[PDB]
């Protein structure tokens, strides 16, 4: 039921400044009114991230994803190495009622999309190993961080009400952990899924690098400010 | 004091001898309400088991398996474990489980075992000699055997080769022992590999049907998922005890605290990596940890020549847990002092004690 | 055939160093106590050569 479209929905690959977004709680420890220095994977400050207004993108160490969501156009993600039943494949879809996570060897069409009149982007599904159902994830800003370390898939998320027109705001907001999954995959690429009816989506992508950060914990244990040590000499 | 000073005579003064510490009382464990039991009911209490050469396979992963109920269950005539002893099976576990269910005769029960050979063990299913796990066999003559003959069950009897480990053969190809090919019709040199069982309610012991389930455990590099429950006991308060809260092991006294954990933190620490607050997986409340008291001890003596009575001071210890009683006990900003009486007067300082007070000999 | 030599096979707990234990008792392999009766889940710890 999946075929390629007529025209090419080549979204413009623009560039934009990261500013001070992409900070998450690295663990589940509670600290009150203290400055803590840590070393982990982070999105560097004031980096350039890619803006899409739907190709294959490498996974690398981790992924930071952002969406200026308007009326819930984006639907889910696909992860894998060769993107076929010859290898493993992870599918995550947030439909109208719940979120579904599947670990199987799918046979996806060239240009998947959910479509409306459930899942039909895959021609076959065999040897399914892991299944998961939970509460749905979703003029809003949706920020997600995906990491895959030692056979563990970590998803952090945050939702923000924003009023700015085009780009990311000049603000700070930590990302709370959302999901941990005990599944061993060696993902290298990922995609994006749209609910396209037969008849232009803006989002931002950035990568993660290992470095050291300084974080400030207030009285209640909420991160309010951070400093990137590998920057201009004043920060160091 | 004589021991520490290595002398038989001691002059007037205060000397530090040893230390004091409060021992833990009892131990506690704490784990969540636990759930997601493995669905073993549909395996052993299944309606009907398939054929021996078409044995059913069940994959068990991401659940908790209570082995105590099956270990104590006497409904199974044969329970042979080859991997590890079943008693400790509840603790050690593996990343995934395979359950192999079929039906054999009462005389074929010993075919299913590591390092065993036979018709079932070589033509219907193969158990590797390095197999790890357990085999559970139980009589089912009242159900599987039929009065008219249980010909529904079939077993493979003829095959050119044996079975590989963890291999299921359901092929119905006409076996040809001889050199004469057959065009799909059984002949002198051609026979059907599968023979029907003839179970009866009254057929004698050893020929009755027996349902066999083999549990095999595998430990691929993926994290382990399925094994026994984590028992937890009740908790106590205001007593120096040792605890293992969800893997965090330590000793101290547990009190109630008003700190506000944000809904995803588990435990907290202040500085220098020292845990202070924890959250119990069952009640979900914030508890505070304090190291139960300790401190040095000291002896005040007026000299060996004068007398031979002394006073004992515990430094930085509240006057609540000395043991014992001795004489009147006085609480000072420096600790707790026993063996001397407090007076209202004020003289020169003989044997310094601390916080602006000191003692002397008169009684002390 | 030499059968005068026997070796232990089952014991409640591991032996202490330089400890010689000679008493022989039935072993309760299963949950059901043998009560001094040899049978199911009960085997003699001494095996011959
Ligand atoms: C959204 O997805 C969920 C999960 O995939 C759907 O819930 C399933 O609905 C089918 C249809 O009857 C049931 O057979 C399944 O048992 C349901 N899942 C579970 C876990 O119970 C839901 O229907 C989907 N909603 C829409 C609008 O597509
Ligand atoms: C189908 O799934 C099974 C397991 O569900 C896969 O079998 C595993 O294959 C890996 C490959 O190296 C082995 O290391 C494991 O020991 C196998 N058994 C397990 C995990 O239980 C099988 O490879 C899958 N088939 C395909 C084509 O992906
Ligand atoms: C940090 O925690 C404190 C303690 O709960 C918060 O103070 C309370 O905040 C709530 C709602 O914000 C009020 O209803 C209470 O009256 C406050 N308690 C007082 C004033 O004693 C505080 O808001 C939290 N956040 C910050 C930034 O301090
Ligand atoms: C198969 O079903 C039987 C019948 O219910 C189970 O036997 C009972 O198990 C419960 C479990 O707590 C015990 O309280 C009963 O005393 C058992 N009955 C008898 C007569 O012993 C058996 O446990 C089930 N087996 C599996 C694997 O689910
Ligand atoms: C763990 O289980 C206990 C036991 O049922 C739960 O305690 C109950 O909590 C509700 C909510 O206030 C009370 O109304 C019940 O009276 C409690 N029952 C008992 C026996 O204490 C507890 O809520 C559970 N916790 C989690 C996190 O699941
Ligand atoms: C030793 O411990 C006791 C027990 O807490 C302390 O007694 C408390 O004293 C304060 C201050 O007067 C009171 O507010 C509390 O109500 C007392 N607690 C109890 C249970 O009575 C005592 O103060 C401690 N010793 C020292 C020197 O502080
Ligand atoms: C965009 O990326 C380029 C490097 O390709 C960089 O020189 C430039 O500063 C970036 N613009 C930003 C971060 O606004
Ligand atoms: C992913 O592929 C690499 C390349 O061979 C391999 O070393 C690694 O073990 C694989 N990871 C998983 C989870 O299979
Ligand atoms: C006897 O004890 C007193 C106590 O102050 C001391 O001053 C004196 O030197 C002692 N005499 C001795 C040990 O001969
Ligand atoms: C004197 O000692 C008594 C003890 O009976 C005490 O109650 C009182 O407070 C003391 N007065 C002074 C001035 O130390």
């Amino acid at each position: 039921q999946c075929v390629n479209l007529r025209t090419r929905t080549q979204l413009p690959p623009a560039y934009t400044n990261s500013f001070t977004r992409g900070v998450y709680y690295p663990d589940k420890v509670f600290r009150s009114s203290v400055l803590h220095s840590t070393q982990d994977l982070f999105l560097p400050f004031f980096s350039n991230v890619t803006w899409f207004h739907n190709p294959v993108l490498p996974f690398n160490d981790g992924v930071y994803f952002a969406s200026t969501e308007k009326s819930n156009i984006i639907r889910g993600w696909i992860f894998g190495t060769t993107l076929d039943s010859k290898t493993q494949s992870l599918l995550i879809v947030n439909n109208a009622t719940n979120v579904v996570i599947k670990v199987c060897e799918f046979q996806f069409c060239n240009d998947p999309f959910l479509d409306v009149y459930e899942s039909g982007v895959y021609s076959s599904a065999n040897n399914c190993t892991f299944e998961y159902v939970s509460q749905p994830f979703l003029k809003n800003l949706r920020e997600f961080v995906f990491k895959n370390i030692d056979g563990y898939f970590k998803i952090y998320s945050k939702h923000t009400p924003i009023n700015l027109v085009r780009d990311l705001p000049q603000g700070f907001s930590a990302l709370e952990p959302l999901v941990d999954l005990p599944i061993g995959i060696n993902i290298t690429r990922f995609q994006t899924l749209l609910a396209l009816h037969r008849s232009a989506a803006a989002y931002y992508v950035g990568y993660l690098q290992p470095r050291t950060f300084l974080l400030k914990y207030n009285e209640n244990g909420t991160i309010t400010d951070a400093v990137d040590c590998a920057l201009d000499p004043l920060s160091e | 004091t004589k021991c520490t000073l290595k002398s038989f005579t001691v002059e007037k003064g205060i000397y530090q001898t040893s230390n004091f510490r409060v021992q833990p009382t009892e131990s506690i464990v704490r784990f969540p309400n636990i759930t997601n039991l493995c669905p073993f009911g549909e395996v052993f209490n299944a309606t009907r088991f398939a054929s021996v050469y078409a044995w059913n396979r069940k994959r068990i992963s991401n659940c908790v398996a209570d082995y105590s109920v099956l270990y104590n269950s006497a409904s199974f005539s044969t329970f042979k474990c080859y991997g590890v002893s079943p008693t400790k099976l509840n603790d050690l576990c593996f990343t995934n489980v395979y359950a192999d269910s079929f039906v054999i005769r009462g005389d074929e029960v010993r075919q299913i075992a590591p390092g065993q050979t036979g018709k079932i063990a070589d033509y219907n299913y193969k158990l590797p000699d390095d197999f790890t796990g357990c085999v559970i066999a139980w009589n089912s003559n009242n159900l599987d055997s039929k009065v008219g003959g249980n010909y529904n069950y079939r077993y493979r009897l003829f095959r050119k080769s044996n079975l590989k480990p963890f291999e299921r053969d359901i092929s119905t190809e006409i076996y040809q022992a001889g050199s004469k090919p057959c065009n799909g019709v059984e002949g002198f040199n051609c026979y059907f590999p599968l023979q029907s069982y003839g179970f009866q309610p009254t057929n004698g012991v050893g020929y009755q049907p027996y349902r066999v389930v083999v549990l095999s455990f595998e430990l691929l590099h993926a994290p382990a998922t399925v094994c026994g429950p984590k028992k937890s006991t009740n908790l106590v308060k205001n007593k120096c005890v040792n605890f293992n809260f969800n893997g965090l092991t330590g000793t101290g006294v547990l009190t109630e605290s008003n700190k506000k954990f944000l809904p995803f933190q588990q435990f907290g620490r202040d500085i220098a990596d020292t845990t202070d607050a924890v959250r119990d997986p069952q009640t979900l409340e914030i508890l505070d940890i304090t190291p139960c008291s300790f401190g040095g001890v000291s002896v005040i003596t007026p000299g060996t020549n004068t007398s031979n009575q002394v006073a004992v001071l515990y430094q930085g210890v509240n006057c609540t847990e000395v043991p014992s009683t001795g004489s009147n006990v006085f609480q000072t900003r420096a600790g707790c002092l026993i063996g001397a009486e407090h007076v209202n007067n004020s003289y020169e300082c003989d044997i310094p004690i601390g916080a602006g007070i000191c003692a002397s000999y008169q009684s002390i």
